[PDB]
C-alpha cells in the first residue's frame, strides 16, 4: 500500500520513463548541528534541496514517517558521511567514533531485521570504494560507488521490507536497467560540477565518471556525450520499464511486494533525476535563498594455604645457602641479604608445587605431596600467585634494573622447562648436547637470578667479576641435575635422564630399553622389578660409567673456577670449600 | 634451546574467534580520559593476554574438551604444556606494564591480580568440597573475579591518561564492579534458559536460591551429588533439575537481580556523564547490545 | 579410524615430513594415544592441517604416478604374452 498521500520526463535530453518536512528536515538538520559539534564545521549544501526536494522530499517521500526522520537522519548522515569522505587528531577518531555510534543506537531502536541487511550492505559499500575500457564495468564500478543497494536497502529499510537473496538474483537482472541507471544517471548532473571539481582535481588519474570519459572515449563532446548516457538512460528508464514490462510479463505479474517495491524502485531514478534538475547541493548559488527559506523553514586463605604446606615441609637447604656463601666474596648488608633468601625460598617451593602435578608425584619427602592436601587446581593458583608474591619483594629491594634481571632470567627458566615437557609427552630422545642445553636454563636459570641480582645490588665494585660467577652457576646448575640422576638410579615418570640418553645413543639396537619405556609411558610407571631389567641394561652399555665422567669432569671446572675468584680477588673463601666438599 | 614450545599454546588461545567485550570496553571508557592511540593499543595488548591466560587455565579445571567449537588447549597441547605457557603470560604482562612508562601503574598491577586470584581460589572451594555458598558471599566473589580484570584496566587507564580530570576514579571503578555482575550473572542465566553450567557442579546464582529458601528439597541435593560422582550430569537428569529451579522461582529471582544491575549501570552512566558533559554514545551501543 | 589408533599414512607422513615445526599436529596425534580415541571436533582439526600443508595434493601425485607404472607394464605383458588381457582392465576400471 504506497502512500501517495504525501507523496507528492523529458530530463536534458534523456529520462524517457514527504509531508512531514520538519520532521525530516529538521531531522536533517541535526545531523549539521550534531557534526560540527564533534567533527567539524559545517560545510557544502547537504540532502536538502528546497524547490526540487530535500533528498527524502522527492528521492524517498515513501519512507515510513517515524522512520523515515532517522532515514533522513541517515539521509543527511549517509550524506553527511560521504560530505566529508567527498589532541584535535584523536578527537577528530574521536569525534568519528561517537556520531559513529549514534546511528546505530538510534536504528537498532527502530528494529533488527531490516537493520541486519542495511548495516552489512553499508560498511560493504564503503569497503568497495575503497584503465576504463567499456561502459559497463564503470557500472560495476558505480553499482556500489554510488551505494545504490544500500540505498535501495535504505529504500527496502524505507518501507522497512527485504529482499531475499533468491528472489535477488531475480531480480538482478530485473534491477539491473536501475541498478545500471544509478551509475551513469549519477554522473550526468553529479559530472557537471564533479568535472567542475575534476577540472580543479589537478592530480587526478581517468576520472572515474561516465560522462567526462564519454567526451574523448569516442569524441562524442558533451551533447553526444549526454546522448550515450541518453542512450542509456532514456532507454535505461524505457528499458526499465520495459524491463519491468518483462518483468510485469514475468517475475512480476501479480508478485505484489516487489511490483509495489519496483514501484518505489520504480521512483528512484526520476527521485534522482527530479532532485539532480535544480538542486543548491549541485547549483550553489541557492543557497542563499535556500538558505533564506532554511531561515524560514573475600579473605586471605584458601590462596596462602597450599603456600604454608609446602613451606612447612623439611628442607636440604641448598639454594638459601649458596647466597650464604657468595656474600662472603661479595659484602652486602644483613638487612638485603636475608630478603634475597626469602625471594628464593619462595620461588623455589613454586617450582617444586607445579612438578609433583606434573609428574604425577603422589609424595615428597616422604611426607603427602601439596596436591593431594588442597587439590590440583588450588594449588595451580598458589603457584601463579606466589610467582607475583616474588615481583613485589623484588621492587621492594632498592634497584631499577633488579627487576628486568628477574623478568629475563624467569623467561629462560620457562624456556627450558617448556623443552622437557615436550620430550616427556611426545617421547621422543634429545641428543647429548640439547639435553645439556635444556638443565642449563632450567636449574642453573634459579642460581643466575640469585647471582645477577647479588652482583647487582652489591656496595659497587662487583661488577667486573660478573661474568664468571655467572660460570660458576652454569657449571653448577648442570653438576645437580647430572648428580640427581645418580642418586636416582642406585623412573617411575620414565622421565628421559642423563644415563638413559647414553643407553639409546650407544646401540640403536637396542630393542629392548624401547619397549620397557614405552610400557612406561602408557600403563603408566614402571612396574617395580622391570624397573631391574632397565638397570641391568645400562649397566651392560656403560652409562652408570659414563656418568661419573662428567660428575667428575664438572666437578674439576667448579674447583678451576673457584681457584681464578680466590686469586683474583684476593680473599680465599671457606663456606664455598666445604659446601664443596659435602657435594661430593 | 628454541622458543616454540613455549609460545605454542599461546598462538592457539589467541586463535579462535571472540567477543571483543575487554577491547570494545577500553573505547568506551576512551572517550571520557583523551588517551592517545600509541598508548592505548599498547594498553589493549594487557587485555587480550590476561584474558587469555585465564581462559587457559579455566578450562584445565573443567575438562571441558571445545571452547566455542575448536578443541581446548588442554586437549591438543597437554596440560602439563599449557600451565606452563600460562604462567609465561604472567611475566610477559608485567614486561608491557612497564613499558608503559609510570613507576604506581606496576603497583596497580600487583594489587588488582592479587584480588583477581583471591576470587578464584574461593571459587576453587565451593566447587571441589561442594559447600552451597552465601548470597552475600557469592556476590562478593565475582565482583573480584570477573569483575577484578576490568577494575585493573580502569584504574590504570586514569593513570596513564592525562590527568586533568578530578577524582573520576571514584565513580568510574564502581562502574566496573557492577558490571561485572551484569556479566556473570547473565551467563548463569543464558545457560540454564538453553549445558556445561551444572557439568562442574557450578554453583550460579540460581542454584543458590533455590538452595537456601526451600532448605529440605532432597532431591534437589541428590541430582548435585551425582555430579561429584559422575563428572557431570546427563541430559534427562538436568530436565529434572531445570524444572526443579522453576518451582523455586530461581529463574524468576535471577531475571529480577539482572534488571536492577542494569538500572544501577544505567544511572552510574548518566550522574557521570552530567559530570563530565559529552554523551559517550559507545558505552550505549554497548548498552543496549547486552540486555 | 586411521587416526584411531594413529596409523601413519601417506598424508600424514608428508605433513610432519614437510614442517618440522607443525607442533599442533605433533600434539594432537599424542592426544590419541595418551586417550584412545581422536574425538570429532579434534579429527576435524587433523584434517585441515593436512590440506594447509598440502599433503592431500602430494598423495594424488603417487596415487596417479602408480596408475603409471601399471599402465605401461600392462602393455608390456599384452605385447609378449600376444593375448589382450581384457579381464585385468577390467579390475583396474573397476579400480579407479
Amino acid at each position: 500500500i504506497l502512500n501517495s498521500t504525501l507523496s507528492s520526463p523529458d530530463i536534458a535530453g534523456f529520462c524517457s520513463g514527504h509531508h512531514h518536512e520538519h520532521l525530516a528536515n529538521e531531522g536533517s538538520l541535526r545531523c549539521r548541528t550534531d557534526w560540527e559539534q564533534f567533527i567539524g564545521p559545517i560545510e557544502r549544501w547537504g540532502s536538502c534541496n528546497p524547490w526540487e526536494g530535500h533528498f527524502g522530499a522527492v528521492v524517498l517521500p515513501f519512507c515510513k514517517p517515524e522512520r523515515l526522520a532517522v532515514i533522513c537522519y541517515i539521509f543527511e548522515y549517509a550524506f553527511l558521511y560521504d560530505n566529508v569522505v567527498e589532541y584535535r587528531t584523536v578527537r577528530s577518531i574521536l569525534g568519528t567514533k561517537q556520531i559513529q555510534s549514534k546511528m546505530l543506537l538510534e536504528l537498532l531502536s527502530i528494529d533488527a531485521p531490516r537493520a541486519e541487511v542495511v548495516i552489512n550492505s553499508w560498511k560493504e559499500m564503503i569497503s568497495t570504494t575503497a584503465a576504463f575500457n567499456n561502459l559497463e564495468e564503470y557500472v560495476d564500478y558505480r553499482i556500489i560507488d554510488t551505494g545504490a543497494p544500500f540505498v535501495d536497502m535504505l529504500m527496502r529499510f524505507g518501507m522497512g521490507i527485504m529482499l531475499t537473496q533468491e528472489e535477488q538474483k531475480r531480480i538482478e537482472p530485473i534491477v539491473k536497467p536501475c541498478y545500471a541507471a544509478l551509475g551513469l544517471a549519477n554522473d550526468y548532473f553529479s559530472f557537471d560540477i564533479e568535472w567542475e571539481e575534476f577540472q580543479a582535481e589537478s592530480d587526478k588519474t581517468t576520472m572515474t565518471n561516465a560522462v567526462w570519459l564519454f567526451m574523448q572515449w569516442e569524441n562524442l563532446n558533451a551533447e553526444q556525450a549526454k546522448r550515450r548516457v541518453q542512450e542509456v538512460t532514456k532507454q535505461y528508464e524505457q528499458q526499465y520499464l520495459r524491463n519491468i514490462a518483462d518483468f510485469a510479463a514475468g517475475e512480476g505479474k501479480e508478485n505484489i511486494k516487489l511490483q509495489t517495491y519496483l514501484k518505489a524502485q520504480g521512483y528512484q531514478v526520476p527521485g534522482n533525476v527530479a532532485w539532480s534538475l535544480r538542486c543548491p547541493r549541485y547549483h550553489p548559488w541557492l543557497c542563499k535563498e535556500a538558505a533564506s527559506l532554511l531561515h524560514q523553514d573475600l579473605g586471605d586463605e584458601h590462596l596462602l594455604g597450599p603456600a604454608e604446606y609446602i613451606s612447612s615441609l623439611p628442607s636440604k637447604g641448598v639454594r638459601e645457602a649458596f647466597i650464604d656463601g657468595l656474600n662472603v666474596w661479595l659484602v652486602l648488608p644483613d638487612h638485603r641479604v636475608n630478603q634475597l633468601k626469602s625471594i628464593a625460598q619462595t620461588l623455589h617451593n613454586a617450582s617444586l608445587m607445579l612438578d609433583d602435578i606434573e609428574d604425577h608425584s603422589p609424595l615428597r619427602r616422604g611426607r603427602p605431596s601439596t596436591h593431594m592436601i588442597f587439590g590440583t587446581e588450588q594449588t595451580i593458583n598458589s603457584a601463579n600467585f606466589l610467582l607475583i608474591d616474588v615481583m613485589e619483594k623484588v621492587r621492594q629491594l632498592d634497584d631499577p634494573r633488579c627487576m628486568d634481571i628477574y623478568l629475563e632470567e624467569m623467561r629462560n627458566l620457562f624456556i627450558g622447562q617448556s623443552f622437557d615437557l615436550y620430550w616427556t609427552r611426545n617421547g621422543e630422545c634429545p641428543s647429548e648436547e640439547q639435553y645439556l642445553d635444556m638443565i642449563r636454563q632450567k636449574t642453573g636459570g634459579l642460581f643466575r637470578l640469585l647471582t645477577r641480582m647479588m652482583v647487582q645490588i652489591a656496595p659497587v665494585q662487583q661488577k667486573g667479576l660478573e661474568t664468571q660467577l655467572a660460570s660458576l652457576s652454569d657449571v653448577l646448575g648442570e653438576f645437580f641435575q647430572v648428580r640427581d640422576d645418580y642418586k636416582n638410579l642406585t623412573l617411575d615418570e620414565c622421565k628421559f635422564s642423563y644415563p638413559l640418553i647414553h643407553a639409546l645413543t650407544s646401540q640403536p639396537k637396542n630393542v629392548q630399553l624401547r619397549g620397557i619405556l614405552q610400557q612406561s609411558r602408557s600403563a603408566g610407571g614402571l612396574d617395580v622389578p622391570l624397573k631391574e631389567t632397565v638397570l641391568s641394561h645400562l649397566r651392560q652399555a656403560g652409562s652408570i660409567e659414563y656418568t661419573e665422567a662428567k660428575m667428575g669432569e664438572l666437578m674439576e671446572k667448579i674447583t678451576d673456577s673457584v681457584v681464578s675468584l680466590e686469586g683474583e680477588t684476593g680473599s680465599p673463601n671457606w663456606v664455598v670449600r666445604l659446601l664443596i666438599h659435602r657435594l661430593k | 634451546l628454541g622458543d616454540e614450545h613455549l609460545l605454542g599454546p599461546a598462538e592457539y588461545i589467541s586463535s579462535l574467534p571472540s567477543k571483543g567485550v575487554r577491547e570494545a570496553f577500553i573505547d568506551g571508557l576512551n572517550v571520557w580520559l583523551v588517551l592517545p592511540d600509541h598508548r592505548v593499543n599498547q594498553l589493549k595488548s594487557i587485555a587480550q593476554t590476561l584474558h587469555n591466560a585465564s581462559l587457559m587455565l579455566d578450562d584445565i579445571e573443567d575438562h571441558s574438551p571445545l571452547r566455542r567449537g575448536r578443541p581446548s588447549t588442554h586437549m591438543i597441547f597437554g596440560t602439563e604444556q599449557t600451565i606452563n605457557s600460562a604462567n609465561f603470560l604472567l611475566i610477559d604482562v608485567m614486561e608491557k606494564v612497564r613499558q608503559l612508562d609510570d613507576p604506581r601503574c606496576m603497583d596497580i598491577y600487583l594489587e588488582e591480580m592479587r584480588n583477581l586470584f583471591i576470587g578464584q581460589s574461593f571459587d576453587l572451594y565451593w566447587t571441589r568440597n561442594g559447600e552451597c555458598p552465601s548470597e552475600e558471599q557469592y556476590l562478593d566473589m565475582i565482583r573480584q573475579k570477573t569483575g577484578g580484570l576490568f577494575r585493573l584496566l580502569t584504574r590504570m587507564m586514569v593513570q596513564i591518561a592525562p590527568v586533568q580530570q578530578k577524582g573520576l576514579e571514584t565513580q568510574l571503578a564502581s562502574l566496573s564492579d557492577v558490571l561485572g555482575e551484569f556479566f556473570q550473572v547473565r551467563d548463569d542465566y543464558k545457560n540454564l534458559t538453553e549445558c556445561e553450567d551444572l557439568d562442574e557442579c557450578k554453583f550460579s546464582y540460581p542454584l543458590i536460591h533455590a538452595l537456601t529458601s526451600q532448605p529440605k528439597n532432597v532431591q534437589l541435593r541428590g541430582i548435585l551429588q551425582q555430579s561429584r560422582s559422575a563428572g557431570g550430569l546427563d541430559v534427562p537428569l538436568k530436565e529434572t533439575v531445570l524444572s526443579h529451579l522453576r518451582q523455586a522461582g530461581s529463574i524468576e529471582y535471577t531475571e529480577a537481580k539482572m534488571g536492577e544491575l542494569m538500572e544501577k549501570i544505567t544511572d552510574s552512566v548518566v550522574s557521570l556523564e552530567g559530570e563530565t558533559g559529552s554523551p559517550n554514545w559507545v558505552v550505549r551501543l554497548l548498552i543496549h547490545r547486552l540486555k
